[PDB]
C-alpha cells in the first residue's frame, strides 16, 4: 500500500498527463470549427432579399412579421440580433427565402 | 507583516511629541492660505518661492530701473 | 563561530596543508551559517580536489558536495558526494547526508532506468561506491525489511539479485509474491 | 464609587463576543473548511488570518483588564478533549464551562497560569487526529494575547511562550515537514513568531541563536517551495542584517537565487524596500530609484501613508544625488508632511547649492536627520552640491566663463572650472566637448532626444519591454480566469 | 529504522507535492475542459441553428 502508492499514482500522473495535449487539440479544433460554422451561418445571409413589415413580438426571439403582399408570417428570429430591432412599427426585411431578418432599414 | 510599523509609529508619536501642536497650528499658519489649493502648483510656487524668498522675491518693480542702468 | 570570517578564505587559499585541514574542519562548523562566504573559494576547493596533491579527497569534495547544493544543483553537489571516493560516515538524521543520500537513490535508480532499457551494449559505468551507499542504506531498511519497500524498491532499482535476499527472510511468503504480483501488475 | 461602579460590567460584555465568535468562525470555519480535504483546498484561509491579525493589530483589548477581567486567560480552546470519537457529551461541555463563569463570578487572575499550558499538548491538544492545525490554531493565537505588553518583565515570560513554541512544534516539528495548508501556515506562523519576539531579541540581545539556526530551517523546507515562508524568513534575516552586517560576499547577490515567486500583496513592498535599503549604500541611481519608487508605490490596502514615509524618505534622500529632486507632489498625508518638516529647507537647498550657507544650515539644525546616523549619505551631499549644480549648469548654457559662471559656482580658478567640470565629463551622464581654441572651453550640449534620431533602434527595446509587459498581463488575465473556472 | 519514515517518508511528501501537481495538472484540466464544454455548446448551439435552416427553407 504505503510504497507501492507512489507507482501506482504514477500510472495516474501519466493518465493525467495525456489530457493535456488532448485538450490542447480540442481547444485548437473546436475554435477552428466554430469559425466553420459561424461562417457558414454568416454566408446564409444573403443580401438580396424580401423587405416585410413588423407588426407585434408575441414572446421573446420569436414574432410574426406582415409580408408586403399584407399576410402576415410566424417566423423565430435569429439570435445575434438585440432588442432594439424589436421594434413593433419597425421597416424589417427577412429573407427571399430563408425569411428571417438580417436587418432593419431605417424609416 | 505591518507590526514593524508599530515602532515607526512609536518614532512618529516622539516626533509628534517633540512639539505638541506648535507645527500643525504654525505650520497650519501656511496651510490656511495653501488649504484647498492644488499643492502641486504648490510646490512649484513653493521652488519659486523659496528660491526668491532670499531675494528678489518681487523684483518687477526694480526692472524699471534696471532699464536705465541696464 | 565566525559569521563574516575571511580569514578561512586565505587560509583555504594557502599550502603547507597542515593549516588547511583544520581550517577545513572549523569550515565544516560553520558551513550552514554561511555557504555563500564560501561560493568565491568554490574554485580553490575544487583546484585542491582535482589534483591528488593533497591527500584527502574526501574533506574536499564534502565541502564542495555541501556547499553546491546550497548553490546550484544536486548533480554537482552528487559529483561529489559519490565522488568524494570511501566517505565513513553513519546514518544521521541530519539533512544533508539524506538529501545526498535522496538525490544519490533517485539518480541511483534513474541510472537503472536508463540501463534497464539497454542489457547488452553500450553499457554506461556505475561506480561501486554508489552500489555500496544505495545497498548500505537498504540492506539497513532491510534488517527486518519493514514488509513493503523491499520488493518495491527492488523493483525500482532494477537489479537481479535485489529480491532474493528479500525473500530469503519474508513472512507469509505467499502473501509476499500475491503483494510483489500485486505491485508488478500495477505499474 | 456610582459612576465607575455602575457603568464597570457594561462595557466590558462586549470584545467577548466578537473574539468568542472570532475565535469560533475562523476556528471552526478552518477546521470545518479543510478538514474532510485540506490537501485539495489550500490557502483560503491565509487571507484570512491574516486579515483577522491586522484586524487585530489596532485592537484597543487590554485597558482595564488587569482588575478582575482575567477569565479569559485560563479559559481556552477545549474542543472535543479526551476522546476522538462519542463528543455529543463534549457539545454539551461547550456550553457548560462557558456557563460555569455566568452564574456568579470566577476566581481569577493574571500572572499565574501560564506556565502550565503544556497540560493538554502533552496527552490531546483538541482531537488526538487533527493535533497540528488544532495545535497551532489553538496556540498561536492567545501567545501575542497573554505576551502582549512586552515590557514590564513579560519578556521572561516571553521566552517561556518561546521554548513552548518551538517545544511543541519549532523545535524540529512534531512531522519535520507537514507538507499541507498549515505546513504552509506554519511558515509565516513560525517567521510572525520570530518577529514578534525580535523585539525581545533586539531588545537585550543580538544575532546568535534562533537566527542562526533559521538558516537550517530556512533550508529544511527542501527547495520543493514556493518560497513564500522562505521569503517572509529571509525578511527576517535581511532586517538583521540592515543595523550591522556590511558584508557583501554572502548575502548581496549570493544569498540572491531563484527569486521565487514570492507575492503575499505586501512582501514585493516590504521585501524590495529592505534590498533597495542595503543597495542604497552604493549609491544605485538607475535600479533602486525606480523600483523603490515602486516599492513606495505598492502596499496600498491597510496604509499607505504610516510606514512609506520610510521608503519616501530614504527614496528622497537617495533621489537629490542625482541632482533632480521631487519632493512630496501627488499625495497629501500630515505624516510624511511632519516627516520632511525638518528635510524640506535642505532639500530645496539642494538646487541654489550654496556651499558655505547650507553647510551651515545642515548640521545648524541637524538633529534627527543627522541623530539617525553616520552622517553618510549627508556627507556624500556636502560635496555632492556643487556636482549637482554644476549638473545644474549642464542644464544652462555650453561656455564656462572665468568670472560669470565660476564665481556663480563659487570657484575662482582657471584650473577647478575645467578640472570639476571634468570630473563630470568622466561620468559620461553628460554631453560635452572639450575645446580650446583659445583656452575658452566650449560644449556642445546636445540634449536632442532620439525623435528623429535612430527611432526604431531606440523604442525597439520600448515596444519588446513593453509588450512583454503587456503580454505577460495577458497571461495574467489568462490563468486566473482558469482559477475561477477550476471550481466549476 | 527512519527511512520509510524519513527518508521514503520525505520521498512520499515529495511524492505529495506530486500530488499538487496534479492539482494543477487536474485544475486546470477541469477548467479548460469546462471551457471545451462551453466552446461545444455554443458551437452546438449554432449548429442546432443550421437544425432550425430547414424551418428557414420553410419560408
Amino acid at each position: 500500500d504505503l510504497y507501492s502508492r507512489y507507482k501506482k499514482l504514477q500510472q495516474e500522473l501519466e493518465f493525467l498527463e495525456v489530457q493535456e495535449e488532448y485538450i490542447k487539440d480540442e481547444q485548437k479544433n473546436l475554435k477552428k470549427e466554430f469559425l466553420h460554422a459561424q461562417e457558414e451561418v454568416k454566408r446564409i445571409q444573403s443580401i438580396p432579399l424580401v423587405i416585410g413589415q413588423f407588426l407585434e413580438a408575441v414572446d421573446q426571439n420569436t414574432a410574426i412579421v406582415g409580408s408586403t403582399t399584407g399576410s402576415n408570417y410566424y417566423v423565430r428570429i435569429l439570435s445575434t440580433i438585440d432588442r432594439e430591432l424589436l421594434k413593433p412599427n419597425a421597416s424589417v426585411a427577412l429573407h427571399k427565402h430563408s425569411n428571417a431578418l438580417v436587418d432593419v432599414l431605417p424609416p | 507583516m505591518s507590526e514593524k510599523k508599530q515602532p515607526v509609529d512609536l518614532g512618529l508619536l516622539e516626533e509628534d511629541d517633540e512639539f505638541e501642536e506648535f507645527p500643525a497650528e504654525d505650520w497650519a499658519g501656511l496651510d490656511e492660505d495653501e488649504d484647498a489649493h492644488v499643492w502641486e502648483d504648490n510646490w512649484d510656487d513653493d521652488n519659486v518661492e523659496d528660491d526668491f524668498s532670499n531675494q528678489l522675491r518681487a523684483e518687477l518693480e526694480k526692472h524699471g530701473y534696471k532699464m536705465e542702468t541696464s | 563561530m565566525i559569521t563574516s570570517a575571511a580569514g578561512i578564505i586565505s587560509l583555504l587559499d594557502e599550502d603547507e596543508p597542515q593549516l588547511k585541514e583544520f581550517a577545513l574542519h572549523k569550515l565544516n562548523a560553520v558551513v550552514n551559517d554561511f555557504w555563500a562566504e564560501i561560493s568565491e573559494s568554490v574554485d580553490k576547493i575544487e583546484v585542491l580536489y582535482e589534483d591528488e596533491g593533497f591527500r584527502s579527497r574526501q574533506f574536499a569534495a564534502l565541502v564542495a558536495s555541501k556547499v553546491f547544493y546550497h548553490l546550484g544543483a544536486f548533480e554537482e553537489s552528487l559529483n561529489y558526494a559519490l565522488g568524494a571516493g570511501d566517505l565513513f560516515n553513519v546514518n544521521d538524521n541530519s539533512e544533508y547526508v539524506e538529501t545526498i543520500i535522496a538525490k544519490c537513490i533517485d539518480h541511483y535508480t534513474k541510472q537503472c532506468v536508463e540501463n534497464a532499457d539497454l542489457p547488452e551494449g553500450e553499457k554506461k559505468p556505475i561506480d561501486q561506491r554508489l552500489e555500496g551507499i544505495v545497498n548500505k542504506m537498504f540492506q539497513r531498511c532491510l534488517d527486518d525489511h519493514k514488509y513493503k519497500q523491499a520488493i518495491g524498491i527492488a523493483l525500482e532499482t532494477r537489479r537481479l539479485d535485489v529480491f532474493e535476499k528479500t525473500i530469503l527472510e519474508s513472512n507469509d511468503v505467499p502473501g509476499m509474491l500475491a503483494y510483489s504480483l500485486k505491485l508488478c501488475m500495477s505499474l | 464609587p456610582p459612576g465607575g461602579g455602575e457603568q464597570e460590567p457594561p462595557p466590558p460584555p462586549a470584545p467577548q463576543d466578537v473574539e468568542m465568535k472570532e475565535e469560533a468562525a475562523t476556528g471552526g470555519g478552518s477546521t470545518g473548511e479543510a478538514d474532510g480535504k485540506t490537501a485539495a483546498a489550500a490557502a483560503e484561509h491565509s487571507q484570512r488570518e491574516l486579515d483577522t491579525v491586522t484586524l487585530e493589530d489596532i485592537k484597543e483589548h487590554v485597558k482595564q483588564l488587569e482588575k478582575a477581567v482575567s477569565g479569559k486567560e485560563p479559559r481556552f480552546v477545549l474542543r472535543a478533549l479526551r476522546m476522538l470519537p462519542s463528543t455529543s457529551r463534549r457539545l454539551n461541555h461547550y456550553v457548560l464551562y462557558k456557563a460555569v463563569q455566568g452564574f456568579f463570578t470566577s476566581n481569577n487572575a493574571t500572572r499565574d497560569f501560564l506556565l502550565p499550558f503544556l497540560e493538554e499538548p502533552m496527552d490531546t491538544e483538541a482531537d488526538l487526529q487533527f493535533r497540528p492545525r488544532t495545535g497551532k490554531a489553538a496556540s498561536t493565537p492567545l501567545l501575542p494575547e497573554v505576551e502582549a505588553y512586552l515590557q514590564l518583565l513579560v519578556v521572561i515570560f516571553m521566552m517561556n511562550s518561546k521554548r513552548y513554541k518551538e517545544a511543541q512544534k519549532i523545535s524540529d516539528d512534531l512531522m519535520q515537514k507537514i507538507s499541507t495548508q498549515n505546513r504552509r501556515a506554519l511558515d509565516l506562523v513560525a517567521a510572525k513568531c520570530y518577529y514578534y519576539h525580535a523585539r525581545v531579541y533586539e531588545f537585550l540581545d543580538k544575532l546568535d541563536v534562533v537566527r542562526s539556526f533559521l538558516h537550517a530551517r530556512l533550508r529544511t523546507a527542501t527547495l520543493r517551495h514556493d518560497a513564500d515562508g522562505q521569503a517572509t524568513l529571509l525578511n527576517l534575516l535581511l532586517r538583521n542584517y540592515l543595523h550591522y552586517s556590511l558584508y557583501d560576499q554572502a548575502e548581496k547577490l549570493v544569498s540572491k537565487s531563484v527569486f521565487p515567486e514570492q507575492a503575499n500583496n505586501n512582501e514585493w513592498a516590504r521585501y524590495l524596500y529592505y534590498t533597495g535599503r542595503i543597495k542604497a549604500i552604493q549609491l544605485e541611481y538607475s535600479e533602486a530609484r525606480r523600483t523603490m519608487t515602486n516599492a513606495l508605490r505598492k502596499a496600498p490596502q491597510h496604509t499607505a501613508v504610516g510606514f512609506k514615509q520610510t521608503v519616501h524618505k530614504l527614496l528622497i534622500v537617495v533621489e537629490l544625488l542625482l541632482g533632480e529632486i521631487p519632493d512630496r507632489l501627488q499625495f497629501r498625508q500630515p505624516s510624511l508632511k511632519r516627516s520632511l518638516m525638518p528635510y524640506f529647507l535642505l532639500t530645496q537647498a539642494v538646487r541654489t547649492g550654496n556651499l558655505a550657507k547650507f553647510n551651515q544650515v545642515l548640521d545648524q539644525f541637524g538633529e534627527k536627520f543627522q541623530a539617525d546616523g553616520t552622517y553618510t549619505l549627508i556627507i556624500r551631499l556636502r560635496h555632492n552640491v556643487i556636482k549637482t549644480g554644476v549638473r545644474m549648469i549642464s542644464l544652462s548654457y555650453s561656455r564656462i566663463s572665468l568670472a560669470d559662471i565660476a564665481q556663480k559656482l563659487q570657484l575662482d580658478s582657471p584650473e577647478d572650472a575645467e578640472f570639476i567640470v571634468a570630473k563630470a565629463i568622466r561620468d559620461g551622464v553628460i554631453e560635452a566637448s572639450i575645446n580650446h581654441e583659445k583656452g575658452y572651453v566650449q560644449s556642445k550640449e546636445m540634449i536632442d532626444i532620439y525623435s528623429t534620431r535612430e527611432p526604431q533602434l531606440a523604442f525597439h527595446q520600448r515596444i519588446s519591454f513593453c509588450l512583454d509587459i503587456h503580454n505577460m498581463s495577458v497571461k495574467a488575465m489568462r490563468f486566473p480566469p482558469k482559477s475561477y473556472n477550476k471550481d466549476l | 529504522l527512519e527511512e520509510g519514515k524519513a527518508g521514503s517518508g520525505l520521498r512520499q511528501y515529495y511524492l505529495s507535492k506530486i500530488e499538487e501537481l496534479q492539482l494543477i495538472v487536474n485544475d486546470k484540466s477541469q477548467n479548460l475542459r469546462r471551457l471545451q464544454a462551453q466552446r461545444n455548446e455554443l458551437n452546438a448551439k449554432v449548429r442546432l441553428l443550421r437544425e432550425e435552416l430547414q424551418l428557414l427553407q420553410e419560408q
